[PDB]
RNA sequence: GUAAAGCGCACGCAGGCGGUUUGUUAAGUCAGAUGUGAAAUCCCCGGGCUCAACCUGGGAACUGCAUCUGAUACUGGCAAG
RNA sequence: CGGCCCCCUGGACGAAGACUGACGCUCAGGUGCGAAAGCGUGGGGAGCAAACAGGAUUAGAUACCCUGGUAGUCCACGCCGUAAACGAUGUCGACUUGGAGGUUGUGCCCUUGAGGCGUGGCUUCCGGAGCUAACGCGUUAAGUCGACCGCCUGGGGAGUAC
RNA sequence: AGGUAACCGUAGGGGAACCUGCGGUUGGAUCACCUCCU
């Protein structure tokens, strides 16, 4: 029941002694669509390998986000390796708004709403890096009630 | 950075020859000259019925020839029809009273006869050779094998210079004798020429000597 | 463990001063003879806090990794182990013991098939130089996963002896979220233990009591 | 810091900024009122051309400005520390 | 900025107090200082040494080597105002785990002695969080923050033309 | 003793490549290609 998304696949080099040898690094991000995803990337010596385990590793690392209705709780921004990248939630039915690295990331955790924008360098695994952070970063309105000793009213 | 054919040393180990009947020099010759001609007779006719191992035992009044395959049926024809043509044609080819009789194959992906000649067929297919041996080797490794490896040379896809690659999975121990692999070889007659393809099964040790 | 208990068989004892990580002030008496003097005011409590955490994992059918690496406490901590039917590691602890669990459960496999084929036979049909060499992988590999050739999965609970000595361990455990219960000397960052004890980590006589009332409570704690 | 980018250093006028308490002021600031901010346009709710474009009612809005009356925490002014 | 001595003179720091009562920070223009080379005037002139004079060597040596050797190098008084003038890091303030030092203070205790506990200033090296593109930085931040100034906007063309 | 280059400011020479003088700085080597999507 999980859902996944490759995101990019370079092909680096490696200069042996004599010329090079390839290899290919695959990116992927795994999810529940319920505000629990995570995200992988591995090396291989081929396409399929590097798709594989890359999927594999990103199915440990699932944070949990406490995302409501398809939507963040506030905006949010998440800046890692250079990259920043904004985020905030929308209306109803807006949508995933947002470059193509990023929007993965944010249909497989669930989310259905939701603007965003990237800055700086747009490198996919740094704003991935620069976004599931962004993400669980986020707060409900307990967990602040909690950590402030409050009720949720309290709060809002 | 050549190595031996990794069939010949194993012979008497653990591997049996393709031909168990005894003859002294005078009549020997002529003997592995008939069972020869029967071999590739044989390997002419029943092309479509996956043939995998051709023996040629000779009693002193009579020869038998027996065969290994994984289309049995087809050998079979219907009453052995085909089959009784094929002894009568080995029998005159032979000179001597023949019978044929077939010992089928049970894991026809297997045997590195059969994977290694249906790769070359879907070579000539014009499938991408990549995918094809990718798909042998899956197959076989799947099936509880123990180790694969697979060779394609010369011209490949046609390319205007010869790109020899291989594929090993598993477990292909060489230098070790006891060590049972089945081993053989095929070829392709592209438009643009001919590419050898090896190949290696290994399905594990056996310990006691060819018994 | 009661303070008088601890205190005859030396846990107060520790490492110089000259020797003493920055966040274990809060666990230090003072100092003598320019040595470490561990405060059993903290020591006490927090190890019977521990071992109620040890006593419900264990009652709760939990699986326990004693850890120690010491040459002189190697064959302690794996007798403590073997007193409550758990799983050890006596030898040098070896990188992805945890995290490359898969790597484990195969050297664990060849080691499993090592001891049946003997007992099965064709040892004979080996050359006696090879059957030999066969022998000698079995008892090499017995004396290195011989505590965890039965723990089946992932631990449920580790104990660790000298977590400076361990750190390996204790980075992995808090990779995997394990717990770590660990006794810490001086010397030591008490950071990767959550349930922290801490107290000498040489000396045989303390180590032995750990050991033994760790084992005691882990056995009441199965006993149910 | 090394990618472009800290003056060679210092002093110093103009300028910018300013510890802490009270009082006072009401300038900034805030609140309210009032005037004004053309119509069209844009927007909302309508209506009319068979639809639509288009046209049209009403509204919203025009974030502004001025004036008056308040508010005194804040910043400023004044006085006293 | 390096012999020693005197004369004239600036700043820093510590100790304890007493006084003043916000008198502050920053700073465009402005002003001054400002390595070496250079220029002017006069002096000086051992050593060294651009240029130059030769020797050699070299395809040739216009260079490298030798022998020389002027300006210069020094002094006074002007002038020039540039350097990788660099910590390639503007100035001031507050705050944020540690260890090793160096250096200069000063309190107390060792009876003091040799020494043990304090408490400053400056400075060196590690390294935590943190930060960084990375390298690294890391209480002397390139951390967390204020206030003010200077500066940047693809590379050459060019710090050149006017 | 380890040992050896670059570059800055400037002056002279030099046809220019550049070489010398005075001081300053460490920023004390040099390069780099045949295969390719699950
Ligand atoms: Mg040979
Ligand atoms: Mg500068
Ligand atoms: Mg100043
Ligand atoms: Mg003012
Ligand atoms: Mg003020
Ligand atoms: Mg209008
Ligand atoms: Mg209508
Ligand atoms: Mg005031
Ligand atoms: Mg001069
Ligand atoms: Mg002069
Ligand atoms: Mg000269
Ligand atoms: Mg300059
Ligand atoms: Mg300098
Ligand atoms: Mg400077
Ligand atoms: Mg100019
Ligand atoms: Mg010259
Ligand atoms: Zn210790």
């Amino acid at each position: 029941e999980l859902q996944e998304k490759l995101i990019a696949v370079n092909r680096v080099s490696k200069t042996v002694k004599g010329g090079r040898i390839f290899s290919f690094t695959a990116l992927t991000v795994v999810g529940d669509g319920n505000g629990r995803v995570g995200f992988g990337y591995g090396k291989a010596r081929e396409v399929p390998a590097a798709i594989q385990k890359a999927m594999e590793k990103a199915r440990r690392n699932m944070i949990n986000v406490a995302l409501n209705n398809g939507t963040l709780q506030h905006p949010v921004k998440g800046v890692h390796t250079g990259s920043r990248v904004f985020m905030q939630p929308a209306s109803e039915g807006t949508g995933i708004i947002a470059g193509g690295a990023m929007r993965a990331v944010l249909e497989v955790a669930g989310v259905h709403n939701v603007l965003a924008k990237a800055y700086g360098s747009t490198n996919p695994i740094n704003v991935v890096r620069a976004t599931i952070d962004g993400l669980e970063n986020m707060n409900s309105p307990e967990m602040v009630a909690a950590k402030r000793g409050k009720s949720v009213e309290e709060i809002l | 950075g050549q190595k031996v054919h990794p069939n010949g040393i194993r012979l008497g180990i653990v591997k049996p020859w393709n031909s168990t009947w005894f003859a002294n020099t005078k009549e020997f010759a002529d003997n592995l000259d008939s069972d020869f001609k029967v071999r590739q007779y044989l390997t002419k006719e029943l092309a479509k019925a996956s043939v995998s191992r051709i023996v040629i035992e000779r009693p002193a009044k009579s020869i038998r020839v027996t065969i290994h395959t994984a289309r049995p049926g087809i050998v079979i024809g219907k009453k052995g029809e085909d089959v009784e043509k094929l002894r009568k044609v080995v029998a005159d080819i032979a000179g001597v009273p023949a019978q044929i009789n077939i010992a089928e194959v049970r894991k026809p992906e297997l045997d590195a006869k059969l994977v290694a000649d249906s790769i070359t067929s879907q070579l000539e297919r014009r499938v991408m050779f990549r995918r094809a041996m990718k798909r042998a080797v899956q197959n076989a490794m799947r099936l509880g094998a123990k180790g694969i490896k697979v060779e394609v040379s010369g011209r490949l896809g046609g390319a205007e210079i010869a790109r020899t690659e291989w594929y090993r999975e598993g477990r292909v121990p060489l230098h070790t004798l006891r060590a049972d692999i089945d081993y053989n070889t095929s070829e392709a007659h592209t438009t643009y020429g001919v590419i050898g393809v090896k190949v290696w099964i290994f399905k594990g040790e056996i310990l006691g000597g060819m018994a | 463990v009661s303070m008088r208990d601890m205190l005859k068989a030396g846990v107060h004892f520790g490492h110089q001063t000259r020797y003493w990580n920055p966040k274990m002030k809060p666990f230090i008496f003072g100092a003598r003879n320019k040595v470490h003097i561990i405060n059993l005011e903290k020591t006490v409590p927090m190890f019977n806090e521990a071992l109620a955490e040890l006593n419900k994992i264990a009652s709760r059918k939990g699986k326990i990794l004693f850890v120690g690496t010491k040459r002189a406490a190697s064959e302690a901590v794996k007798d403590a182990a073997l007193s409550c039917d758990q799983f050890f590691v006596n030898h040098r602890w070896l990188g992805g013991m945890l995290t490359n669990w898969k790597t484990v459960r195969q050297s664990i496999k060849r080691l499993k098939d090592l001891e049946t084929q003997s007992q099965d036979g064709t040892f004979d049909k080996l050359t006696k130089k090879e059957a030999l060499m066969r022998t000698r992988e079995l008892e090499k590999l017995e004396n290195s996963l011989g505590g965890i050739k039965d723990m089946g999965g992932l631990p449920d609970a580790l104990f660790v002896i000298d977590a400076d000595h361990e750190h390996i361990a204790i980075k992995e455990a808090n990779n995997l979220g394990i717990p770590v219960f660990a006794i810490v000397d001086t010397n030591s960052d008490p950071d990767g233990v959550d349930f922290v004890i801490p107290g000498n980590d040489d000396a045989i006589r303390a180590v032995t009591l750990y050991l033994g009332a760790v084992a005691a409570t882990v056995r009441e704690g199965r006993s149910q």
